[PDB]
């Protein structure tokens, strides 16, 4: 919508209702009259609207009260408390913006952030804007973490992050209004060519996609209704459920065949009993035909009572011949049915290898959106975040998405080439042990009051751990680490010197010959200035394709392009880059995914900080020291870049929740 | 959620009875009982009026009035039976004065 | 939430295929054996009906008599009345049969014959004797 309600929709907040977070901070307003609640909703959403109108400067709080409801002076400094509440938790004044009021020259508190990714950069600048000392420890020689961009001359290609999922409600729209981001829309037209290189007709492509959507509707009702979630004392995946359903449709075809032959043996037996009655009646008619001829040899007036006996046998014969004529009519009706339904049985409608190849492509596309095979996704919670999708079309970054983390790193104190070894947290402070990537013997020690960990979950699940925690994490925390998984996908950059595809088509698909290799080079992309194609590898083959050299992968990419457009129409590429996120020791995979046996509660458990025990026996409850962030710590928006962006804003908002005013002192 | 090309369509999901009921139930109630339906005192005064026009200064035995009431109600109930049959014969359900007049015409009561 | 158009999906079939490692193969083989069984039943019954059709070669064409097309009369003769009496005795209330036996009396005239000559011919006794057989 527009106005106050439109600003609430843009900030993921209900326009006519208060969230649970707004109830815990102001319990007096939500438990009071309804009119006071509406005033709080209006003040919040109006300041949201003022921020969304001008996100490039600091939305102050004195001009907000001055430009709200004429001279508005009927509140005892209530706008101050509400504005400071909203600006801290990242609901209003979200992202990184130029601040009018200067930062405090003396900072309060020291925080070490592990990893300079989107989450590590957002929470850092928020920590710094709040008046705290920040130092980022990055093991890579750059920032962004899982945000990679290949830049060489005029070729731009993103090896990890570039496309978004819309601007409606997404804080990325404000980031695009803040950081110079050229956004280009994605044309959803994606033609499909088989292994031979020829395209798929419209009627065939629409029927396989419709059957693919029908199998996803089977997925929905197997999950939310049949509760098919326990099999052999183990959680049920999805690839098994879909394959069973498909085999049941082949059973439905066989049953339709059997029932069709059952209806034929049924009518054929009716013809059997009908013909047997016709034979028996023909013999009786033949007998009566022999009888009355002897009665005709005598004159009718000669003997007596012949007119009764002759017409009686004549009427009975006439009645039986009339029935035989109607049974002959039914015989003709059954014969024309045995000529109409003989060569047209309603059968022979499976899925075949024709539709299976395209169905394997759709499965690979679904495996790409999750970076894991369908046999690892939980049937119950694989689309648990499917209700929080963003509105609008899908857009890309025309000039590489790395322009965001490089711009967010402006003014921060980031330690590049610094890998963290141990993480010590006690009741009086924290100590981070880190080394230099150029020489592992050089060790660095940083003191701080709190530590924010943005490391991927796949690193913590692997034993031995690459980063040790002292004291070790509790069993419930490590169990949530091991239950969840970490997906994998890769990209292959193909830099050419001339356009040799269809410029108006941004992406085209290539189906696989087999099911095991369905996620092997199934989709290429065109959406940058230079003629560049972006191949996609996913599934179980993705991990195997990483063990293969770059020349073979590019040779397979060229062989597919030559098989579709021709050998002469396909020149040789100039630069080729292949990504290996699983082989990357600083990622150990691609991005998060709901595994079988896990749920959305595990994302919230990753969001919960840990509190170390007291150093002195008998000391009170210490202050929570170690907090985590990243894409795998947010429940509603996992596996995205704004999810990690909101995680940094979340921990930024939890600063005041940790401080909780100055009431506990007196 | 990371579906940017050909998204997965699936995976998203006072009381008043009707006229005629009390009447029929009242019919059943009176067809089971045999109590007199016209009240005794207004009927007794009506008969006294009718008798005054025949002979003056007359006294009635209480049993004489009850016998007059018995024959009168039986005549009227039987007449309404014939009256209801006439109304149903005319493709109607409602009795009308033409039905009683037709019934008394067939009976020969002129 | 609801099975798709022309598609049945029950919990029993899902559990049967995933009963063990070779459950789907067992079900498919049993369905194929049932398909072979119904097909040979088609072949045997088709052979039986072909033989039955071979027995009906010629129809009842040599056993058909021409129609005695004659108008309906109006007078009842003694012969016609007695033929009606005997027709009631054997057929009863089959007016079409009695009309065809007499030949020159339509169905409506036979039905009228029952009423006009009911007592003079004891038709009630003739009908109750037919009902005894
Ligand atoms: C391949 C891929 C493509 C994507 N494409 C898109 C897209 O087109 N559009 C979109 O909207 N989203 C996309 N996403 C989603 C988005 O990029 C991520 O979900 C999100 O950015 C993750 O950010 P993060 O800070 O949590 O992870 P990271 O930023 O990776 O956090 C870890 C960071 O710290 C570094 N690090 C690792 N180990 C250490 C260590 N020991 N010490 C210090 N630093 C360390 C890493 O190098 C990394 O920079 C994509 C994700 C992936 C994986």
């Amino acid at each position: 919508p527009s106005g106050v309600e439109g600003a609430a929709f843009q900030s993921r907040l209900p326009h006519d209702r208060m969230t649970s977070q707004e109830a815990a901070c102001f319990p007096d307003i939500i438990s009071g009259p309804q009119q006071t609640q509406k005033v709080f909703l209006f003040i919040r959403n109006r300041t949201l609207q003022l921020w969304l109108d001008n996100p490039k400067i600091q939305l102050t709080f004195e001009a907000t009260l001055q430009q709200l409801e004429a001279p508005y002076n009927s509140d005892t400094v209530l706008v101050h408390r509400v504005h400071s509440y909203l600006e801290r938790h990242g609901l209003i004044n979200f992202g990184i913006y130029k601040r009018i009021k200067p930062l405090p020259t003396k900072k309060t508190g020291k925080v070490i952030i592990i990893g300079s990714g989107v989450s590590g950069l957002a929470a850092a600048r928020q920590l710094q804007s709040f008046g705290m000392d920040v130092t980022l420890l990055e093991a890579r020689d750059r920032v962004g973490g899982r945000v990679a961009t290949f830049r060489k001359g005029n070729y731009v290609a993103d090896l990890g992050a570039m496309v978004v999922t819309g601007l409606g409600g997404n804080p990325m729209a404000v980031v695009s209004k803040q950081v110079n981001m050229e956004l280009a829309k994605i044309k959803q037209k994606c033609p499909l060519y088989e292994a031979n290189g020829q395209a798929v007709p419209k009627e065939k492509d629409e029927m396989v996609e419709q059957e693919f959507n029908r199998l996803l509707e089977a997925t929905s009702y197997l999950s939310h209704q049949l509760d098919f979630n326990v099999l052999n004392n183990k959680p049920v995946s999805l690839g098994q459920a879909l394959e069973v359903v498909i085999q049941l449709q082949e059973k439905h075809v066989k049953d339709e065949q059997i029932e069709h032959w059952k209806k034929i043996v049924k009518t054929q037996e009716e013809l059997k009993e009908l013909l047997n009655k016709m034979v028996n009646l023909k013999e009786k008619i033949k007998e009566l035909h022999q009888q009355y001829k002897e009665a005709s040899e005598v004159k009718p007036p000669r003997d007596i009572t012949a007119e009764f006996l002759v017409k009686s046998k004549h009427r009975d014969l006439t009645a039986l011949c009339k029935e035989y004529d109607e049974l002959a009519e039914t015989q003709g009706k059954l014969e024309e049915k045995l000529q109409e339904l003989e060569a047209n049985p309603p059968s022979d409608v499976y899925l075949s290898s024709r539709d299976r190849q395209i169905l394997d492509w759709h499965f690979a596309n679904l495996e790409f959106a999750n970076a894991t095979p369908l046999s690892t996704l939980s049937l119950k919670h694989w689309d648990q975040d499917d209700d929080f999708e963003f509105t609008g079309s899908h857009l890309t970054v025309r000039n590489g998405y790395s322009c965001v983390p490089v711009a967010l790193a402006e003014g921060l104190d980031i330690k590049l080439n610094t890998a963290v070894r141990q993480v010590r947290y006690t009741a009086s402070g924290c100590e981070v042990i880190a080394v230099n990537t150029a020489s592992t013997s050089q060790t660095f020690i940083y003191k701080c009051d709190a530590v924010l960990c943005t490391l991927p979950l796949g690193v913590l699940k692997q034993q031995p751990p690459a980063v040790q925690f002292v004291p070790p994490l509790p069993e419930w925390k490590t169990s949530a680490v091991q239950r969840m998984g970490f997906g994998n996908l890769n990209k292959v950059v193909l830099c050419f010197d001339r356009v040799f595809w269809d410029p108006s088509v941004n992406l085209f698909g290539h189906v696989g010959s087999t099911t095991a290799s369905r996620g092997e080079l199934f989709l290429f992309w065109n959406l940058y200035k230079a003629p560049i194609l972006l191949a996609l590898v996913a599934g179980e083959a993705a991990g195997i394709m990483e063990a293969i050299s770059d020349a073979v992968i590019v040779g397979r990419c060229l062989a597919i392009l030559k098989g579709i457009f021709g050998s002469s129409a396909v020149p040789q590429p100039k630069e080729t880059v292949v990504s290996r996120w699983r082989a990357d020791p600083w990622a150990r995979g691609s991005y998060s995914y709901v595994a079988a046996g896990s749920s959305g509660n595990d994302y919230d458990l990753m969001a919960q900080p840990i509190t170390p025990g007291p150093s002195i026996p008998g000391a009170p409850q210490p202050i929570p020291r170690l907090f985590f962030a990243g894409e795998h710590t947010i429940r509603n928006y996992p596996a995205t870049v704004h999810g990690a962006l909101l995680s940094g804003l979340r921990e930024a908002g939890r600063i005041a929740d940790q401080f909780l005013g100055a009431m506990y002192t007196l | 959620t990371m579906q940017t090309a050909r998204k997965s369509t699936g995976g998203k999901a006072p009381h008043r009875y009707r006229p005629g009921t009390v009447a029929l139930r009242e019919i059943r109630r009176y067809q089971k009982s045999t109590e007199l339906l016209i009240r005794k005192l207004p009927f007794q005064r009506l008969v006294r009026e009718i008798a005054q026009d025949f002979k003056t200064d007359l006294r009635f035995q209480s049993s004489a009035v009850m016998a007059l009431q018995e024959a009168s109600e039986a005549y009227l109930v039987a007449l309404f039976e014939d009256t209801n049959l006439c109304a149903i014969h005319a493709k109607r359900v409602t009795i009308m004065p033409k039905d009683i007049q037709l019934a008394r015409r067939i009976r020969g009561e002129r | 939430r609801k099975p798709p158009k022309g598609m049945f999906l029950s919990q029993e079939d899902v559990e049967a295929v995933s009963a063990n490692a070779t459950a789907a193969t067992t079900v498919l083989r049993q369905l194929d054996m049932e398909l072979v069984s119904v097909k040979r039943q088609i072949q045997n019954i088709k052979q039986t009906n072909s033989a039955l059709k071979e027995k009906l070669d010629g129809g009842i064409e040599p056993y058909r008599l021409p129609e005695v097309i004659q108008k309906c009369n109006a007078r009842w003769t003694t012969e016609e009345q007695l033929l009606a009496v005997q027709a009631i005795r054997k057929y009863g209330r089959d007016f079409q049969a009695i009309s065809d036996v007499i030949g020159n009396k339509s169905v409506v005239q036979v039905k009228n014959f029952f009423v006009n000559y009911r007592r003079r011919f004891n038709i009630d006794e003739v009908l109750q004797e037919w009902e005894a057989e």
